[PDB]
RNA sequence: CGCAAGGCUGAAAAAUUGACGGAAGGGCACCACCAGGGGUGGAGCCUGCGCGCGCGCUACACUGACAGAGCCAGCGAGUACUCCCUUGGCCGAGAGGCCCGGGUAAACUCUGUCGUGCUGAGGAAUCCCUAGUAAGCGCAAGUCAUCAGCUUGCGUUGAUUACGUCCCUGCCCUUUGUACACACCGCCCGUCGCUACUACCGAU
């Protein structure tokens, strides 16, 4: 039970080191730290897998609204060197008329 | 050992061995990690005389150790005494007492003294999408990045 | 190895997967193409047979005769 | 020739695979061997019991082919590996 | 096409799930159709579900009809299992050396409706495509390790499951001489199995046999003259090719013929051999603390 | 269900019955009798009708664009073009089921992902 | 708990449907012909299999060397990856860290300088190959089995010659069935088994 031990029973196990010929390397790795590793690569291999299906069972005639508002990512081709698969997002800043130019640069 | 070469999974483990005929002797073994990750032993490596192919569960990192364990035996030595105290009796002195006496220091590791460990706060790097799958998914789930 | 092939083919069972004819569901019998109460329940199964041939070519003629 | 043809032409003129033969035929017969014949032949018809080469040898000497048995060589290294 | 063959994987799946939920019910509606039979009591939950009830007169018949054997399950193979002649293409790997060409031939000949392909600088995706666009049956890779095979994936089609071996203790067709082999019997062979009795090695046989052309069933107990054999022990299936004659009633001589293999399955994946992300159904636990004495199949 | 359950004439029936729902994509399975006495439904015809196969087949955003859609006309299935918001497609034809051949939807959905072949 | 669980004993058939063929006629096959190609087999390295054998790898010159200029890929992203081991020296009571020494392509194209010079492309045999195939070329990855002496991917350059024929070598199948119109074809052959009946021979 938990009456039947000496507090020598409970008392804890020392966590051993990285050989100090060897601390350059970084942190020794134990159990915890390889649970921490192993539960991000996990779900990063999870989303990834996710997205390959997805990516599979894609129907090459869809058509929303958004592809007539947005610009798609195209290619390498299209994109030039500046292109990641990502659809570029809006920055927020916009063209702006002449007659509010002139108010600004008045007040500049 | 300590890894030399890491793939995926397979991975190179260069100071535990020092010829291909050890390691002949030790294939198909059932090598650990200190993280918790149990490997193989698999095949003798050729160039550098010594070093060996493990196989393991997950990706090993640089900074573990590989270890063995292994179960050596251990035979007693027949010493015996007999304490014929009556007649006078050679007292064979302990450990302590050989060491007061003719002036050696007791070993000690300072690999192996017990010392407090800095953990920093292990931090991930975020999701990297290759280029082609991130192209070629459909409309609703395009990453948008600015 | 060989005893046991031996065995089979003498006492022969092989798991070979036998060519079954193709329209044994429609044709049990498998007859030649050529030159050739009990009453309540042969009622029944008359009925069933109309009431299929009716609701077949309902659902054929309302699946555009893609079938 | 095939191997199922080559061996059903060594069984017919080892005859024992010949047709039924009469009362008459069982009698010239024994008016008119066999066993080291079929060793010969569960010998040479199951060539996969010993290691071979396909080529011959790569010189021609002539004064005056099994190269091996893999099988019966690992059955006496284990018996050794037993003892 | 390929939309259809993704649909139909969709739907087989989708299908699969119905069914393992459906099965979870009809456990309990065959001892209501036993207890009815017999007058042995039941369970209460069992007597007082009442959609059980009326779905069980619903449909009492397809138990009955499963019973009988009468129909079968929803399989990849139970569509086309011995109508068609499944025929089959066996590859190497990217570059291959001749001894492995040899081997490719050898088992090419083992199949009596196979084919054999180079691969050259053949895609894999290509592969996959060109097979489900001249209705394959099945594909074969091959990989050698210097001269010796090592690895096959027997992958089905349309969307079937693959299984992949590693290959050990193999001997070649093409090692003993001309002069004692010769050119092997194509004929139509029959198939021998020993050792499978879960339903992980009932899987495995019928993906294993499957390739194989189907046999006339009228005389398939004489005839025919060649036997090929799958045993197995400790789950490494050990497969042999051999060609017969019958010189008795009660003997016959055996000719070893074909090459020799034991393999070891370490993988079945429910999807084709494009499909590296496709779920497992069983692949060789190594590395765990009972893997090594478990024996799967 | 009414026959009595070893009547070959009723075993053949239902799977008959069975595989032509299937075929014809009301149901989700092949093996339950129960699913045909409360599966089958009008709102599973519905959802077998045209603007809501393209809508779950994405071709469309919601029905009601979808019905916009074909009733202007955009949307051909095989070779033929469909002007009735009424087709019933069936699980053979969904695999078919596509835009026209000049249609500015296709324009649109080709300038999106900057493949828009002028020829 | 009971049955199973008492040794004329001493290792190496069925057949009215069966056994084996023959002749003719078809079909198929880079295990066949035909035309070409390419390996291995020559020298060295080594995994493997049983000193030998193959499989790969490297080297062997006109298809040259050197120097410039220009122009091309695809798959690849786990807070993860490093080839050593040491001479010295800094800061280290001690364990170490520092500093210095020693051992996104190949290709291709264009333009010039020079000129065959141990600076020699593989016998008998045997195996394979028919369109993005042979072959040349590099880059990536290392995925629970196999694989670093390597394995699998991926891109690039991309031909010659058949694509007919059963003549040779083989393999399969027809001579029974499985469908009806026109149209054609017209009783394939041998040696025995088994069965019914008939009489015969000679012992008891």
């Amino acid at each position: 039970m938990s009456s039947l031990r000496h507090a020598i029973q409970r008392r804890a196990h020392k966590e051993r080191a990285q050989p100090l010929e060897r601390q350059r390397l970084g942190i020794l790795e134990k159990k915890k730290d390889y649970r921490l590793r192993a539960r991000d690569y996990k779900k990063k291999q999870a989303v990834l897998k996710s997205l390959r299906q997805k990516a599979a069972e894609r129907n090459e005639d869809e058509f929303y609204f958004g592809m007539m508002s947005r610009k798609g990512p195209g290619s390498a081709l299209t994109r030039g060197k500046g292109f990641t698969g990502t659809v570029d997002g809006d920055r927020g800043n916009k063209a702006l008329s002449v007659e509010t130019v002139r108010l600004l640069k008045t007040q500049d | 050992g300590t890894p030399w070469k890491i793939f995926k999974n397979t991975a190179f483990i260069k100071d535990m061995f020092n010829s291909s005929l050890e390691i002949a002797k030790f294939e198909g073994a059932a090598i650990r990690t200190v993280s918790g990750i149990r490997g193989q032993i698999k095949r003798a490596l050729s160039k550098p005389e010594g070093y060996f192919r493990a196989t393991f569960e997950d990706k090993i990192l640089l900074s573990d150790i590989v270890i063995l364990k292994a179960w050596y035996p251990v035979k007693p030595k027949q010493f015996y005494n007999p304490a014929t105290n009556l007649i006078g009796w050679q007292s064979m002195r302990l450990t302590g007492e050989i060491r007061r006496a003719e002036n050696i220091p007791t070993p000690q590791n300072p690999n192996s003294t017990y010392r407090k460990i800095e953990r920093p706060e292990r931090h991930f790097n975020p999701l990297r999408v290759p280029k082609n799958l991130a192209a070629e998914l459909p409309f609703k789930s395009q990453i948008v990045q600015t | 190895i060989e005893e046991l092939i031996k065995r089979r083919i003498l006492a022969g069972e092989f798991d070979e997967v036998l060519r079954r004819r193709p329209d044994m569901f429609g044709n049990p019998h498998g007859v030649r193409r050529g030159l050739v109460a009990d009453e309540k329940l042969r009622r029944d199964e008359e009925e069933i047979k109309r009431m299929w041939k009716e609701i077949s070519a309902k659902l054929d003629a309302l699946s555009s005769w893609h079938y | 020739g095939s191997q199922l043809k080559r061996l059903k032409a060594s069984l017919r003129e080892q005859g024992l695979i010949g047709p039924q033969k009469s009362k008459k035929q069982k009698r010239q017969n024994a008016n008119d061997q066999k066993a080291e014949a079929l060793k010969s032949i569960r010998e040479q018809f199951n060539p996969f019991q010993f290691k071979t080469n396909a080529r011959g040898p790569k010189f021609e000497v002539t004064t005056n082919v099994i190269k091996g048995r893999p099988e019966l060589s690992r059955a006496r290294s284990e018996e050794k590996r037993r003892q | 096409m390929l939309r259809k063959q993704a649909r139909q994987r969709r739907d087989y799946l989708y299908r699969r799930a119905l069914l393992l939920r459906d099965a979870e019910i009809a456990e309990k509606r065959a001892k209501l159709r036993a207890a009815l039979a017999s007058g042995k009591p039941l369970d209460p939950k069992i007597a007082n579900d009442k959609e059980l009830r009326k779905d069980f007169d619903y449909d009492v018949s397809r138990d009955i009809a499963k019973e009988q054997g009468e129909i079968d399950i929803d399989d990849e193979y139970s569509e086309l299992s011995g109508i068609v002649d499944p025929r089959v293409l066996v590859t190497t790997s990217r570059d291959p050396s001749s001894r492995l060409m040899a081997f490719s031939k050898e088992i090419r000949l083992m199949f009596p409706t196979a084919i054999r392909l180079n691969r050259g600088n053949l895609i894999l995706p290509d592969l996959v495509m060109s097979a489900q666009r001249e209705r394959l049956s099945d594909i074969i890779l091959l990989h050698e390790h210097r001269g010796t095979p090592t690895a096959i994936t027997i992958s089905h089609f349309p969307h079937g499951p693959t299984l992949m071996a590693s290959l050990h203790n193999v001997v070649l067709r093409a090692d003993i001489p001309k002069s004692i082999k010769g050119t092997v019997s194509e004929s139509y062979p029959h198939l021998i199995f020993e050792g499978f009795r879960t339903p992980l090695g009932q899987r495995v046989v019928k993906i294993l046999k499957h390739l194989f052309p189907p046999r006339d069933p009228t005389n398939n107990a004489k005839s025919g003259n060649r036997v090929i054999t799958f045993v197995n022990q400790d789950d490494c299936i050990e497969v042999r090719h051999h060609v017969y004659v019958r010189t008795n009633y009660n003997s016959v001589e055996l000719s070893e013929v074909g090459p020799r293999f034991t393999m070891r399955p370490f993988s079945i994946t429910m999807g084709t051999l494009e499909n590296k992300d496709a779920d497992v159904e069983w692949h060789l636990s190594q590395y765990t603390r009972t893997g090594r004495k478990k024996n799967y199949f | 269900s009414l026959l009595p359950p070893d009547n070959e004439v009723r075993r053949k029936h239902e799977t008959l019955l069975l595989d032509k729902l299937y075929d014809m994509g009301i149901l989700s399975t092949k093996a339950k009798l129960s699913a045909v006495e409360h599966n089958v439904t009008v709102s599973a015809f519905a959802r077998r009708r045209l603007p809501v196969v393209m809508t779950r087949l994405r071709m469309a955003e919601t029905v009601q664009a979808a019905t916009k859609l074909i009733e202007q006309g955009h949307v051909r299935v095989g070779v033929e073009e469909v002007r009735d918001p009424a087709f019933l497609v069936t699980r053979n034809m969904e695999d078919f089921v596509t835009w026209t051949v000049g249609s500015k939807i296709k324009q649109n959905i080709m300038k999106y992902r900057d493949k828009l072949d002028d020829f």
